[PDB]
RNA sequence: UAGUUGGUGGGGUAAAGGCCUACCAAGGCGACGAUCUGUAGCGGGUCUGAGAGGAUGAUCCGCCACACUGGGACUGAGACAC
RNA sequence: CAGAAUAAGCACCGGCUAACUCUGUGCCAGCAGCCGCGGUAAUACAGAGGGUGCGAGCGUUAAUCGGAUUUACUGGGCGUAAAGCGUGCGUAGGCGGCUUAUUAAGUCGGAUGUGAAAUCCCCGAGCUUAACUUGGGAAUUGCAUUCGAUACUGGUGAGCUAG
């Protein structure tokens, strides 16, 4: 089914995740439908830690996408921050 | 790597003082072989030189003054050419913005080699952190200071005493009492000595 | 046979200038008349006349000389029947950094390259003049 | 909102089918001289209206046979 | 007047009993602010050949109208089988040219230019072609005067 | 050529041939010394040049030059050959790497040792 | 090139279609290169070059194909299935 | 915390190309990318001294583009350097005189959609700096649809006489 999950980028021991909407059967870092934000667990200084597009997130959730547990937690955090 | 060896023969080959020694005694009295090349086949400065020889000998002088090797110097040239403005001015600003050069021009190091030794041994703090890289570029407004453990060192007092004799540079504002200075802005080409013909290095690398 | 009358006109003008003639005449057509008018407006020639005696019509151009040299130092056909050249508004050629003129046929008439750039249109590049 | 083409009929022998020859003028990719290119399309003619030499319009449709995927719309000019 | 020595060559002439050798020198002189010239000299010794070449170069001079320290417009020129192309450049470019072109351009006072040789690279012919191109290069004032327009009209 | 001729027939490009075909685009090749002998140079040179005939893994049978002074090669030795022309020995287009497989490094040298494969004396 | 090109009746498929079959017609492709033959996974890209071009298709991403060599089907939403 | 204590090699010096002498050998031994060195004073072979260029690397071989305007579209040639068929006629094709009306295929302009991400470039951000990672842009010079323009080329109709 359609899921919203994290795709791992960045470098060794400093991961940087893209939040993507994709078919669950695709490879983790491969084909995806839409990119709707990013997550940087080790951000510091002026670096932005989390960015999520709430409009597209809600649109895909209404269309039937299933967020992963981490993405759901990040969406809750973003809603709390905003 | 890093060049270790005799300093004065480099000055003799280049034909000019390269500030490699501290400067307690003049270069002429220090070497007694100035005006001659370091080789057994060495001649005076009046010998004929090709354009390639002139271009090469100009770049080597700057490299020997600043202690920079060929790969890092080429990277500096590429960065200067990428950045808009006079390429030679950008290259000289890049050389003067190095942390080890800035410490030497602050006067905590009697020689750029001594300043580099201090920076490597973490005797100097940039902003508020103990860095150990000599090639770190110093930006406008940065604050350079001496670590407390490194304070009270006879080499540092000797270096600041010699820096008092040397001309204090305009672009750096340094208090010697607490041993701390501020980099205000990049030096200008007019502020820099005029014996350097950076255009020769430019034509060398542009080929 | 004769298959490029514009090139014939340019060649006649060039040879007359090289031979120091004051006047050059040829069979006339509306395209050559338009090109001659553009040259006169740009100042490369003095006067353009058309004599219509009968079904035949003759075009006459008065040439200009300045300090012992012809005003037109270079005239070159660019588009030819064997290879036509069309350019957009962003690729119109510049003749020796704007000191010359490229004659361009556009949907709004025959004009110079800078006029075509100002009007924001392209067309067929007929000739380079300098 | 359908893709149409205009061409000349060069064959009408087979049942309910015509062969239309389309022509286009393009620039050579390297030498820049405009050249002529031609493609042959099989169309469907339900009533065999079209004839050899006419100028016809055809439009894209679902496949009708192995080689036919275009249908005749009208005869612009008759031979 | 800066003086540059483009080339020195040894030439031979055959007589009974052996060969007579001589030297030829090609020189370019220039003020560096729009005046340049070139010449050749032949003598049995290099100093005399160079002196004759310099004297001929001083007798053969022209005046060049530069746009600042660069060319007014791109130039194509040729002398015999040597063809040269020169093009204006922006500040900081320098003189990107071979030795023979470089002598003439530096003597004439060009500081930024991109240049190229096609065909033969014989020094005398290359110098001839560059010299002719520099002589024949024009300026907006001359163009406006010859067309009867104004400089702003010429654009 | 006219534009129409260029459209009808293009511009042909002549392919180039490798000067070292026995290597088959490899940097080096293994071989077995079929012969070890000596040849004479062409004019105006005169010397006694040391050459070997080697059968390569590529399938070719070529001749290679032995550089330096003094070599231990004999027939049935296993050697490594690289590119390089002598230009005074006709038909010799390859060199033998000193010190690789059975070739020994040249002795009594202390300058340019990396060529000829001489280790650093203590 | 003789299911070959088109048409009709029928079959068949999730679905258009000579995909299959029985009849009818003689059609269809080709110097704008058919047929045959050599080589080759394709693209985003990479290297070089002032540019135009030339060379290339590791590592990353998309598509395709294959699974000791050939021919098949079953189950299943989906395979002719490492 | 203890102690300078554990840490420097490789190629080259005839010209192209920065860096020169002495011994040994005498067309031998050998060097060599090209031109070329060696036959008793070898700056070109081998060693040494000195120097030059790089530096945890330094050289060689292989391979691609460049220099090569040396397949020339940009951007070459054919009297004698390589290059005009022995000469005509003619098929396909390429190109084609002047005026006028019309068409809008070529040509030009606008709008919309698309041209995945990564990569290249620019301004920032985080790595002690840099490599590297990353935000946003710019770019993707293309394709398609639709609406316009009519000078030139093409199509169609009419007319003309310099071919
Ligand atoms: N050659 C010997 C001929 C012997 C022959 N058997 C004689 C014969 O049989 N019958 C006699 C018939 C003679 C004929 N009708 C007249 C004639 O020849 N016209 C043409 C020659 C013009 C004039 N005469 C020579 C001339 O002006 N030279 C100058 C000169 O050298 C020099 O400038 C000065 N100022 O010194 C140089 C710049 O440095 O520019 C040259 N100019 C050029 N260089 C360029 C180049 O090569 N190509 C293209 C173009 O750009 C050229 N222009």
């Amino acid at each position: 089914m359609v899921v919203i999950r994290l795709a791992r980028g960045g470098a060794k021991k400093r991961p940087f995740y893209q939040i993507v909407v994709t078919d669950s059967r695709n490879a983790r870092d491969g084909r995806f439908i839409e990119r709707i934000g990013f997550f940087n667990p080790t951000a510091q200084g002026q670096a932005e830690k989390l960015r999520l597009d709430a409009d597209r997130f809600a649109h895909w959730v209404s269309q039937g996408a299933q967020p992963s547990e981490r993405v759901a937690s990040l969406a809750a955090q973003a809603k709390k921050a905003t | 790597a890093r060049y270790i060896g005799p300093k004065c023969k480099l000055s003799r080959r280049e034909g000019t003082d390269l500030q490699l020694k501290s400067g307690v005694k003049p270069f002429d009295v220090k070497t007694k072989k100035a005006n001659k090349a370091p080789g057994q086949h060495g001649q005076a400065r009046g010998g004929k030189q090709s354009e390639y020889s002139l271009q090469l000998r100009e770049k080597q002088k700057v490299r020997r003054i600043y202690g920079v090797l060929e790969r890092q110097f080429s990277n500096y040239y590429k960065e200067a050419a990428r950045v808009k403005g006079a390429t030679g001015e950008n290259l000289l600003k890049l050389l003067e913005s190095r942390l080890d050069n800035v410490v030497y021009r602050m006067g905590f190091g009697s020689t750029r080699a001594e300043a580099r030794q201090l920076v490597s041994h973490r005797s100097i703090t940039l902003n508020g952190r103990r860095v150990n890289i000599a090639s770190i570029q110093v930006k406008a407004g940065d604050v350079i200071a001496v670590h407390e453990g490194a304070k009270q060192q006879l080499r540092i007092k000797n270096a600041i005493e010699l820096a008092a004799q040397r001309g204090i540079p305009a672009w750096i504002e340094v208090d010697h009492s607490k041993l701390e200075g501020t980099f205000k802005a990049a030096p200008d080409r007019s502020d820099l000595p005029a014996e350097i013909n950076e255009s020769l290095i430019v034509e060398l690398y542009s080929k | 046979s004769m298959q490029d009358t514009v090139a014939d006109m340019l060649t006649r003008v060039r040879n007359a200038q090289m031979a120091k003639k004051q006047t050059v005449s040829m069979p006339s057509s509306k395209l050559k008349v338009a090109i001659a008018n553009v040259l006169q407006q740009e100042g490369y020639i003095s006067n353009v006349e058309v004599a219509q005696e009968e079904t035949k019509s003759t075009l006459t151009i008065t040439l200009k000389y300045f300090e012992g040299k012809p005003v037109i130092e270079m005239v070159k056909r660019v588009s030819r029947p064997g290879l036509r050249q069309y350019r957009g508004k962003d690729k119109l050629p510049s003749v020796k950094q704007g000191l010359g003129i490229a004659i361009v046929s556009t949907s709004k008439g025959i004009m110079t390259d800078r006029a075509a750039r100002a009007a924001g249109i392209g067309g067929e590049v007929i000739a380079f003049v300098s | 909102t359908v893709r149409t083409l205009t061409g000349k009929v060069v064959s009408d022998k087979m049942d309910k089918s015509i062969v239309v020859l389309i022509e286009r003028r393009v620039q050579h990719p390297l030498y820049g001289k405009s050249i002529r290119r031609s493609t042959k399309l099989h169309a469907h003619d339900e009533n065999n209206v079209a004839k050899i030499g006419d100028v016809v319009t055809i439009k894209e449709s679902r496949p009708i046979s192995k080689t036919k995927a275009w249908t005749l719309v009208e005869v612009v000019e008759a031979a | 007047l800066v003086e540059k020595l483009v080339a020195v060559d040894r030439v031979a002439k055959v007589v009974k009993g052996g060969r007579i050798f001589s030297f030829t020198a090609l020189t370019v002189v220039g003020d560096g602010n729009g005046r340049v010239g070139f010449g050749r000299g032949k003598a049995r010794e290099v100093p005399a050949a160079i002196s004759k070449a310099l004297e001929a170069a001083r007798r053969n001079m022209i005046t060049v109208d530069l746009a600042g320290t660069t060319l007014q417009h791109p130039v194509n020129a040729r002398h015999g089988a040597s063809r040269v192309y020169m093009q204006p450049a922006s500040e900081g470019t320098g003189v990107i040219a071979g030795g023979a072109m470089r002598a003439v351009l530096e003597a004439a006072g060009v500081h930024n230019v991109l240049a190229k040789c096609y065909g033969s690279t014989n020094a005398a012919n290359v110098v001839n072609a560059t010299f002719k191109g520099l002589r024949d290069m024009t300026s907006p004032e001359k163009v406006a005067a010859k067309r009867g327009k104004s400089v702003e009209e010429i654009q | 050529a006219t534009t129409n001729q260029l459209i009808r027939k293009g511009r042909t490009t002549l392919v180039e041939k490798s000067k070292v075909p026995a290597l088959k685009a490899c940097p080096q090749r293994r071989g077995v010394c079929t012969r070890v002998y000596t040849t004479t140079p062409k004019k105006p040179n005169s010397a006694m040049r040391k050459v070997c005939r080697v059968r390569l893994t590529s399938g070719f049978e070529v001749s290679s030059y032995i550089g330096g002074e003094g070599h231990n090669l004999q027939e049935h030795s296993v050697v490594l050959i690289r590119g390089g022309r002598v230009k005074d020995l006709p038909g010799v287009r390859y060199h033998t790497v000193r010190g690789s497989l059975d070739c020994a490094g040249v002795k009594d040298r202390n300058q340019s040792r990396s060529k000829y494969g001489a280790k650093r004396p203590k």
